[PDB]
């Protein structure tokens, strides 16, 4: 699993963007608090989903 | 009632250094060890990194002398010879920030320090805490939020070591506001561990055995826990509970937070008051009226009142928790509140025992700019069966001459130690921002 | 009919990326409604962040250039700018709040307490008149006030003078925020009225402190603005 946290002072609508994307090929979502999480996606997945985060400015473990 | 304030003895330390930050006794001898911030040491390379003086008692003059805790610089960065580059800034790290000797053991912190991550050339405020071991044979570091975990999502900007305490049995606690985006945490961990796992070799060192609270949601970031810490006998074994402050926890109402001590699991809250009165910037833990249990202090400066003409007056207020056999009630048992406007009161408070000798404890509360010209004061508030006293016992400002700076006098306190040896128990007061620190005796 | 003096504050932390334009339309709908029911006016604005020492703000090298990411572009942090001093001439005030950008800071409260204390003190370099005197401050995050700054090692309590150089705030390294009650007195002495312009999400905690503040009104901030502009009509009307 994936935790992308985005919990500093960044804005809401690059954070929201994620889920879209997240959502854009079909895979999990669990969002908290100011907080996504994404659950066992794959390898290039996760490449993937790292480079968006990093690109969109949120901190992901 | 008995303090003789006709001619405490004052310790001067060095120009624009902070002197008296924060202060301590130290008899393993008997000695007063005091802070100071922003003091010029020798180390080469770094720019008022702090240091600590033991003033040792008995000399006519008392001249302080400091403590060469560390004389290494800032460190190198490991493979970045092979120009170089620190790997931690030691410059302006307020080393001093935090003295707490108990029994030959000694721990001086440093909120403010902050090093760069080998993987990131990312720089966040861990703070570091020294603690010289067995008098000053072995002095050893203790980093436990200089952890793996990186940004400030993780420990990284913790600022362990912003508040320390010993307990009974040696253990050290310490107290970092912004871990986990400031959600604050609560370190503990034995000096016997801290010497167990020691490896200095090694920047990131994991203590076996640590306890710590654990990340929480995201509801309660910018909680400041741990602002303030003390300890106390609260669930009724023989090991002593820690005492947490959250000013900004509950909507920026604030709260304190007791633990189970052994676990670390949350057993009692008690809530603010009043929104943005940082209900929780100072915390202490004493027997006030004599039960033989411990009861609970709490401070909060920036609590406002409506004067008997209307007109908002900012106060601040102590609220305190007396601890009835079955339970420590969430209900204040009584408030006392301060007198001087933006006088700050109740920003530092410490028990100082019998002093009075009388069978209750009493208390001593601070106030930096209190008073006529707004220097600060000290009052002292003593115990008895029905709980603690309503009205000041005994009131104590400095003796020197106002300057045009402020003088900070009572924001650091302690007492409870009988450091001439006359069966009475006696006071120290720092007043850091003219660089003094006063020491009052008992009868 | 009564005249009236008001004072826009931006909060411009990378937290108002969405809430820019918001802004952008408050401010040319607030001077195109206010030169309509007293047409003897001026108005201007300002902006700030944080602080600018070690905890609040990332002091490693290259982020004090760009605080935001790498892909943005942001200007660097700055605890306060007063850009636009009170003027009556409309084009310039939309012209200036048209080119507005946006700044990064670290921790999610903002420090918009020294900017209100700044704008309350300094009366002759903004401008403020022997006449009502308004105040709309706009935020997407929390607030700071005494006692969070000792964590970067400042302690000074806010003296609450007037300390404005170049149209900006130099003296933030040395002072703490500034305390609840130092506002509510500071607000009191200089005959100001504030409306907090605060997002939908911040709206409790706001309505907590409406309550400590005397004479101040908490409205909504979106796409839809009617709801402050009819705090400031409301306002308006309310004199005597
Ligand atoms: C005093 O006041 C303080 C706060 O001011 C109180 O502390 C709060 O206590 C409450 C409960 O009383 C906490 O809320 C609950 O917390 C957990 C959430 O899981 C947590 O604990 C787990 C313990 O094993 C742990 O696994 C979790 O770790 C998670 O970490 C992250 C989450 O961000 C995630 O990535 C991990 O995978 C883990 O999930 C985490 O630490 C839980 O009990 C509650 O949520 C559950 O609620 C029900 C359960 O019946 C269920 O239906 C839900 O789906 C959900 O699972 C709830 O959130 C709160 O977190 C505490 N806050 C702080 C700051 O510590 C304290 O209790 C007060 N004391 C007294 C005496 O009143
Ligand atoms: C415990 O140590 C103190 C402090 O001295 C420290 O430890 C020394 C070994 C050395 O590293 C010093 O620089 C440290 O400050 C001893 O008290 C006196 O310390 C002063 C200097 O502060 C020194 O000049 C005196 O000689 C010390 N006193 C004596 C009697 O030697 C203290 O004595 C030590 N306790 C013991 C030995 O039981
Ligand atoms: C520590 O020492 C340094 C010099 O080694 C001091 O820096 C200078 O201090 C003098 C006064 O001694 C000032 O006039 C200069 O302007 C300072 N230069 C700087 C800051 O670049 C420093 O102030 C000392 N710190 C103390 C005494 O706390
Ligand atoms: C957070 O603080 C608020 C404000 O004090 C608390 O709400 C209070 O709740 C108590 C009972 O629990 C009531 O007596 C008060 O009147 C309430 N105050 C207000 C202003 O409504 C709230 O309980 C606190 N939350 C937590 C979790 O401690
Ligand atoms: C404080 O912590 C101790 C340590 O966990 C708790 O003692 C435990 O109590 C439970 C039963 O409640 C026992 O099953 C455990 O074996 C005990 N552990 C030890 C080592 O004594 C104690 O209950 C906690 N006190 C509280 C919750 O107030
Ligand atoms: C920001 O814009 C300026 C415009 O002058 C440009 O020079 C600079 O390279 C830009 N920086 C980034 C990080 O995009
Ligand atoms: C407002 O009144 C004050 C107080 O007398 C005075 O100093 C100031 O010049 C007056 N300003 C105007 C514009 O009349
Ligand atoms: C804002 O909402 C009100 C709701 O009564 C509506 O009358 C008004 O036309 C709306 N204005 C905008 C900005 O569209
Ligand atoms: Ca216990
Ligand atoms: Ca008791
Ligand atoms: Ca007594
Ligand atoms: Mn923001
Ligand atoms: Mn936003
Ligand atoms: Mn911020």
């Amino acid at each position: 699993e994936v935790e992308v946290h985005g919990r500093g002072d960044i804005p809401r609508s690059s954070l929201e963007l994620f889920e879209k994307v997240a959502k854009e090929l079909g895979l999990k979502v669990e969002r908290n608090h100011r907080t996504v999480t994404v659950k066992g996606v794959s390898e290039e997945q996760i490449r993937e989903l790292e480079e968006v985060a990093k690109k969109l400015g949120l901190w992901v473990l | 009632f008995n303090l003789d304030a006709e001619a405490p003895a004052v310790l001067s330390g060095p120009p624009g250094s902070f002197f008296g930050f924060s202060v301590e006794f130290y008899r393993p001898g008997v000695s007063v060890l005091v802070g100071a911030p922003k003091a010029n040491t020798s180390q080469p390379g770094v720019l008022q990194g702090g240091a600590v003086y033991l003033c040792p008692w008995g000399a006519s003059p008392t001249q302080c002398t400091p403590i060469e805790f560390d004389s290494k610089g800032s460190r190198l960065l490991e493979s970045s010879l092979s120009g170089e580059e620190p790997v931690e800034y030691k410059s302006l790290q307020w080393f001093g920030a935090t003295v707490r000797a108990h029994g030959s053991s000694i721990l001086a912190c440093a909120p403010l320090y902050s090093w760069r991550t080998e993987k990131e050339p990312l720089s966040d405020p861990v703070g570091t805490c020294y603690l010289s071991t067995d008098n000053f044979t072995r002095i050893l570091e203790y980093a436990p939020c200089r952890s793996d975990f990186s940004w400030a999502a993780g420990q990284g900007y913790c600022q362990g070591g912003f508040s320390a305490e010993f307990t009974k049995t040696g253990r050290v606690v310490l107290g970092g506001p912004g871990s986990y985006f400031w959600q604050g945490q609560i370190l503990s961990a034995t000096q016997e561990q801290i010497a167990e796992s020691y490896y200095p070799e090694y920047l990131i060192n994991l203590v076996q055995g640590q306890l710590q609270t654990r990340q929480a949601s995201s509801i309660y970031d910018d909680s400041y826990l741990g602002y303030s810490v003390a300890v106390g006998e609260f669930s009724g074994d023989d090991t002593e509970d820690f005492v947490a402050g959250v000013p900004k926890g509950n909507l920026t109402y604030g709260y304190v937070t007791i633990l189970n001590g052994s676990d670390i699991r949350s057993l009692y809250n008690f809530s603010g008051e009043q929104m943005a009165s940082y209900f929780g910037y100072a915390v202490a833990a004493t027997d006030v009226n004599g039960d033989g249990l411990d009861d609970l202090l709490v401070g909060a400066p920036l609590l406002m009142d409506r004067t008997p003409d209307g007109r908002p007056q900012e106060v601040g207020r102590v609220y305190v928790y007396l601890q009835h056999p079955a339970g420590i009630e969430p209900t204040p048992t009584l408030t006392l509140t301060g007198h001087d406007e933006f006088g700050r009161f109740g920003s530092s408070l410490t028990p100082l025992g019998d002093l009075d000798q009388d069978g209750y404890n009493d208390v001593a509360i601070g106030a930096p700019f209190g008073g006529e010209t707004q220097q600060g004061v000290v009052f002292v508030f003593p115990g008895g069966p029905g709980g603690l006293g309503s009205k000041p016992s005994q009131v104590l400002q400095p003796l020197w001459a106002a300057s045009h700076t402020p003088d900070f006098f009572g924001s650091a306190l302690r007492g409870g130690r009988d450091l001439d040896g006359n069966g009475y128990p006696d006071l120290i007061v720092g007043s850091f921002g003219v660089d003094k620190a006063v020491v009052y005796r008992g009868r | 009919d009564y005249p009236i003096d008001l004072y826009y504050l931006m909060d411009l932390s990378y937290s108002m990326k969405d809430d820019l334009e918001n802004v952008k339309s408050l401010g040319t709908d607030l001077m195109n409604e206010m030169r309509r029911i007293t047409s003897d006016f001026r108005i201007g604005f300002g902006s700030f962040v944080e602080k600018t020492v070690m905890p609040y703000i990332s002091t490693t090298p290259a982020k004090l250039r760009n605080p935001c990411t790498s892909e943005q572009n942001c200007t660097s942090p700055f605890s306060y700018k007063n850009v636009l001093s009170l003027t009556n001439k409309g084009e310039v005030f939309n012209e200036l709040v048209g080119k507005q950008r946006i700044s990064g800071n670290l921790d999610s409260p903002e420090g918009g307490f020294d900017a209100i204390m700044q704008v309350a003190v300094c009366g002759s370099l903004i401008g403020w008149r022997n006449v009502t005197r308004l105040l709309v401050f706009s935020t997407d995050a929390g607030f700071h006030f005494a006692g969070d700054g000792k964590l970067g090692g400042i302690v000074l309590p806010n003296d609450g003078q007037c300390h404005l150089e170049n149209n900006m705030y130099t003296m933030s390294h040395y002072y703490d925020y500034p305390s609840i009650a130092h506002l509510v007195q500071k607000l009191s002495e200089n005959n100001i009225q504030t409306i907090f312009a605060v997002t939908e999400e911040f709206q409790p905690v706001y309505k907590e402190l409406k309550n400590l503040i005397p004479k101040s009104a908490v409205g909504t901030l979106s796409a839809n603005s009617s709801n402050v502009i009819q705090l400031i009509i409301d306002a308006y009307n309310s004199l005597s």
